[PDB]
């Protein structure tokens, strides 16, 4: 419900892009501020976000206007459309398959890292065919029922 | 356009590099680019609260999360000078000087950028989130055999 020490970070991102110092970022930056923050924003998601906070057509997002936005994103539980994209980021060749090795790498070294033993169970589950090569779309559908 | 060519600062770069890259490998790790960008002199320096400034320079990275002085250079000078279609000359020029005038053929095979590495880090967290959820749902399944 409330955000965390990640406010420290949202502040950092916001502060960088506000070159004037009026505590409000020009709305075309909004899309840039967020890409710098790791998120994937569509020109659609942008629009809906943009005119759902700035209903007064000023182009303004002050920092509270912004911190509440993120609070609404974090808030929700990730989709399956989103677990799909996220996997596709790691299938660099573009074939729908990711190796149990590259997986284990990414998984043990990025983000809220998985311990060696969690990833073990991830692979046992994702690689049914023992060929250390996993169809991730096949894996998405496994954690969705 | 021809900005503050602080030309005893291009030198001040090197000293602080040498502090970080003693072997002269031409490479520093990511987990240190913050500290590096900081301890420079005031034009090129990027003071602390530093992270998001770095990911936005779009610095390429190579195997083992290393980054090359000559990418870091132009990136950091592009900042103190201001972006412009005329910079695209600057880049391909500061690297042709550096290359002819260097006998060190080195391993330069770029993997990520500091940008991707950020989208990469959160996408991991999406997948990491769902799978921790699933693991638990599964453990409660096994709990409830009936
Ligand atoms: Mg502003
Ligand atoms: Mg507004
Ligand atoms: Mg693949
Ligand atoms: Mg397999």
């Amino acid at each position: 419900q409330l955000t965390e020490e990640q406010i420290a970070e949202f502040k950092e991102a916001f502060s960088l892009f506000d070159k004037d110092g009026d505590g409000t970022i020009t709305t075309k930056e909004l899309g840039t501020v967020m890409r710098s923050l790791g998120q994937n924003p569509t020109e659609a998601e942008l629009q809906d976000m943009i005119n759902e906070v700035d209903a007064d057509g000023n182009g303004t997002i002050d920092f509270p206007e912004f911190l509440t936005m993120m609070a609404r994103k974090m808030k929700d539980t990730d989709s399956e459309e989103e677990i799909r994209e996220a996997f596709r980021v790691f299938d660099k060749d573009g074939n729908g398959y990711i190796s149990a090795a590259e997986l284990r790498h990414v998984m043990t070294n990025l983000g809220e890292k998985l311990t060696d033993e969690e990833v073990d169970e991830m692979i046992r589950e994702a690689d049914i065919d023992g060929d250390g090569q996993v169809n991730y779309e096949e894996f998405v559908q496994m954690m969705t029922a | 356009s021809t900005e503050p060519l602080s030309e005893d600062d291009f030198d001040m770069f090197y000293e602080i590099w040498e502090k970080f890259d003693p072997e002269a490998t031409q490479f520093i790790e990511y987990s240190v680019l913050s500290d590096f960008a900081d301890a420079l002199s005031e034009p090129l320096r990027i003071a602390k609260p530093n992270q998001i400034s770095l990911i936005n320079m779009d610095l390429p990275m190579v195997s083992g999360d290393r980054i090359h002085c000559m990418d870091i250079l132009f990136a950091f000078t592009k900042r103190v000078l201001g972006e412009s279609g005329e910079m695209d000359a600057l880049k391909i020029q500061m690297e042709e000087k550096f290359m002819a005038a260097n006998p060190s053929k080195i391993s330069y095979e770029p993997i990520t950028t500091t940008l991707r590495r950020k989208h990469e880090e959160v996408s991991a967290m999406v997948i990491q989130r769902a799978f921790r959820r699933h693991l638990l749902q599964r453990s409660l399944k096994h709990a409830s055999f009936l």
